[PDB]
């Protein structure tokens, strides 16, 4: 008998810092001889280079993929009302430097040699402003503009669609509008709170960035292991061991650093796949979720979606999926039909309902009862074949126009 | 890339800096990436940022609707 | 290529090797040989191990694609095609597939006054499928993708309530199918 | 079948190797059979992985 609003957030990486180390200098450093001595070892460097290329170019593919979905850029429009709904939580604020909003900035916020790194080709500030251009077509326009050019329509009649979607008519959406809105906003607020008050609601990312860290640091470990060697410094062993001798030695060094960095580019490579699956699965949820009404079961989060709202996050993407969870059940008599004048009438598109004296209809979501007509109901069959049907009368609108 | 070309038309980007290439203020579509929002193309070479694809805001209107 | 390398043998060949050089060490160097190859199959194993995942992972998606909107239609957007997909032909392709997706894009929108529902004899008549919409001076029903006016009856409309709780709405007459059979 | 191959050793076990042969050359081939043993079990644990 009752509307509960619902929210559930979800957290999804979607890249993570390329890197890219010449080989040379990563294992023989400056000596040349070393580098004249791989040469002829084998191209294990090229192989090296175009996989971390290929990485990197997926990696881009994937960013691009779950980011970059529309060919039009979308401007919140100046006044900031659509019938009395809060945007403030996820517009961008002008004020702030990032241009990013609220939530975002909070999201920002929490999350936190011999080696060279690459930035990304899109930066935080495009992929905030994808996300804004997306949220004010999702807003203004719905999903008109996911399937064609973008089409004016009032956020009302979005909701109310939404609520069809699902099945929920838009009178009870109408009586309860500013308690909706209301209900949005203390939801919006409360989870926000949430995730101020979480410094773990974001730990995929943060075991992503450890995970990294701690494989950069046991590579650098395994290049200061020396490997059952006489020394890890290749000068050393230069200047002090024969220059006919220490080959094996030099030799040993080499194809041990070049172990640990081939278990080092193939457990990468392993991430990367794993993190396009995770991107994959990213894209999917922004192609059904976010640009339209999904009637997925289980697939945009808990309860019966209604609308998404993804905003930019570091190295990842988050899921502000606002959802709907009824409440406030109470028990009802149930009947299979109604047996009048010898026939049986079934309810076209609700479930009768009593509460022991008289009979109605209402949708198997919501309790709207209503009076049992024939334009509601469709007649079929007898009332003896048919099991747990009961008697009552049925109302016929068109008698009273011809009764006078 | 990741450092100053002062200390090796030159332009210098985060990512690093590219020599050989014209910067120019109206952004076009690139397709080699460089990194950091940064944007080359041949015809010397032009460099500028990546566009982010067609501007259009349309003003959002509470009892009009753009029915097919 | 791997096969050409002398990883750090005198030389690439082995019969020269075990000719000249003395078995006690030519057989540690043919150790070595044989164990660098072994690396190298390993690797190429393992690449072939991640490319045969990606690829099957690549089949399963296709397969859930195929399942989805090329046997029947499916009813979520942007799944497999930009635009409402309708049908699909999909063709071989070696070792591949390849599939054309056929998508409705609408086109010719044209702006409409509308309102919420309509205030007629003091009850407000929602719309049960479609939206009202407005070329100035009259009001007409259509639907949400596609331009097709017609008078709002009470067939197509249904009444819950009031015309005062609800916000935006207008007055316009509802015109009874009923009434004109009697009214002779 | 990799913990009981030789892997180019003298023995399988550690214990006649440092009860049998001198102290030099004997770190060597512990070293190859276990290094041995080593990319053995990391070939295997990648499979698993
Ligand atoms: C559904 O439950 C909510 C929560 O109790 C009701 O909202 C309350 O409404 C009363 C008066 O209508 C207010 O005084 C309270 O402040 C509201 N509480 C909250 C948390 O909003 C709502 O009225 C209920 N729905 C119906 C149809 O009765
Ligand atoms: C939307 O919600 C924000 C957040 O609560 C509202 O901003 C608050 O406005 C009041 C005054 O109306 C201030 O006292 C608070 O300090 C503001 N909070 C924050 C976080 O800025 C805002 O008024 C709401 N309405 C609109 C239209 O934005
Ligand atoms: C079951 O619900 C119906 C619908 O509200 C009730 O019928 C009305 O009840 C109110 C007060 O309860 C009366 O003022 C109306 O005159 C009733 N209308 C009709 C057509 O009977 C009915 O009383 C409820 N029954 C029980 C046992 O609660
Ligand atoms: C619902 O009403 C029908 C008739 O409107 C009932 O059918 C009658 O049942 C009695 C005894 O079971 C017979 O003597 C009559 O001849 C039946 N009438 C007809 C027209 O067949 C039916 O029993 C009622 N259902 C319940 C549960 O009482
Ligand atoms: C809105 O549409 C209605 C329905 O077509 C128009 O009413 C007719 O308009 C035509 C010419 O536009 C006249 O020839 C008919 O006589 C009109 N019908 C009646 C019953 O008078 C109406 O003119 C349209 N209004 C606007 C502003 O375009
Ligand atoms: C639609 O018709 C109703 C009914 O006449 C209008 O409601 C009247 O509004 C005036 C203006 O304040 C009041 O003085 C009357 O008492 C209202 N009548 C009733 C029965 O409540 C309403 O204003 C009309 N709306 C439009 C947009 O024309
Ligand atoms: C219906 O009544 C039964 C019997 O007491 C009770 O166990 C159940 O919780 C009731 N359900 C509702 C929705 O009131
Ligand atoms: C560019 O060169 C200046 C020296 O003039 C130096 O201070 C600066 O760090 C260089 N930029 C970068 C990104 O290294
Ligand atoms: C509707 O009117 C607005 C405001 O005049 C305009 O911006 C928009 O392009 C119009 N749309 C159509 C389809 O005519
Ligand atoms: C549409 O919005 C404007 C300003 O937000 C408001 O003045 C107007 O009353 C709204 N339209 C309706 C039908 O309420």
């Amino acid at each position: 008998t009752n509307f509960t609003i619902s929210v559930t957030t979800e957290i999804l990486p979607v890249s993570m810092t390329k890197t890219s180390v010449d080989c040379t200098m990563y294992i023989c450093g400056d000596s040349t001889e070393c580098s004249n001595l791989l040469l002829q070892y084998g191209s294990f460097c090229t192989q090296l280079k175009r996989a971390l290329t290929g990485i990197a170019v997926e990696q881009d593919k994937n960013t691009q993929e779950v980011f970059a979905q529309v060919k039009q850029i979308y401007k919140t429009p100046p006044i900031k009302y659509f019938g009395g709904f809060n945007f403030s939580q996820i517009l961008p604020d002008p004020s702030k430097p990032s241009k990013r909003s609220p939530i975002e900035d909070l999201l920002f916020n929490k999350v936190t040699k011999g080696l060279t790194v690459l930035p990304p080709l899109l930066t935080d500030e495009m992929i905030a402003q994808y996300t804004s251009a997306l949220l004010a077509g999702t807003i203004t326009s719905g999903w008109t503009f996911g399937a064609g050019p973008a089409l004016q329509i009032p956020f009302p009649m979005q909701m109310a669609y939404r609520f069809n979607g699902i099945g929920v008519t838009q009178n009870v959406l109408y009586e309860n509008q500013k308690l909706i809105a209301n209900q949005f906003n203390s939801a919006i607020g409360k989870i926000q709170d949430s995730l101020s008050s979480t410094p773990s609601a974001l730990g995929k990312l943060q075991d992503v960035v450890n995970h990294n860290a701690q494989a950069l640091n046991t590579l650098v470990k395994q290049l200061s292991s020396k490997f059952g060697a006489i020394s890890s410094v290749l000068n050393d062993i230069f200047s002090r061991l024969d220059p006919p001798e220490a080959e094996v030695q030099i030799d040993r060094l080499i194809t041990g650093r070049l172990q640990s960095l081939q278990t080092y580019v193939t457990q990468q490579l392993i991430r990367a796949a794993e993190i396009r699956a995770s991107a994959n699965l990213a894209a999917t949820k922004m192609s059904e979720c976010v640009l339209g009404q999904s009637k997925r079961v289980d697939f945009c989060g808990k309860g019966y979606h209604l609308m998404s709202f993804p905003q930019s996050a570091p190295h990842g993407v988050v899921f502000l999926h606002v959802t709907y969870v009824p409440a406030q059940e109470k028990n009802f008599t149930t009947a299979p039909a109604i047996c009048h004048d010898g026939k049986a009438h079934f309810p076209r598109e609700g479930v009768f309902v009593s509460n022991g004296t008289h009979w109605f209809v209402t949708q198997r979501n919501f309790y709207e009862p209503q009076i049992i007509t024939t334009d509601n109901t469709f007649v079929s069959g007898n009332c003896d074949v048919v099991i747990g049907i009961v008697n009552n009368t049925v109302y016929d609108p068109l008698q009273p126009e011809l009764d006078s | 890339q990741g450092v100053n070309c002062t200390e090796v038309n030159v332009f210098q980007t985060r990512a690093g800096c590219l020599i050989g290439a014209e910067y120019v203020n109206n952004s076009y579509e690139c397709d080699i990436p460089i990194g950091a929002g940064i944007c080359a193309s041949y015809q010397s070479i032009i460099a500028y940022t990546m566009s982010l694809g067609a501007e259009n805001s349309v003003a959002y209107s509470n009892n009009s609707i753009a029915i097919p």
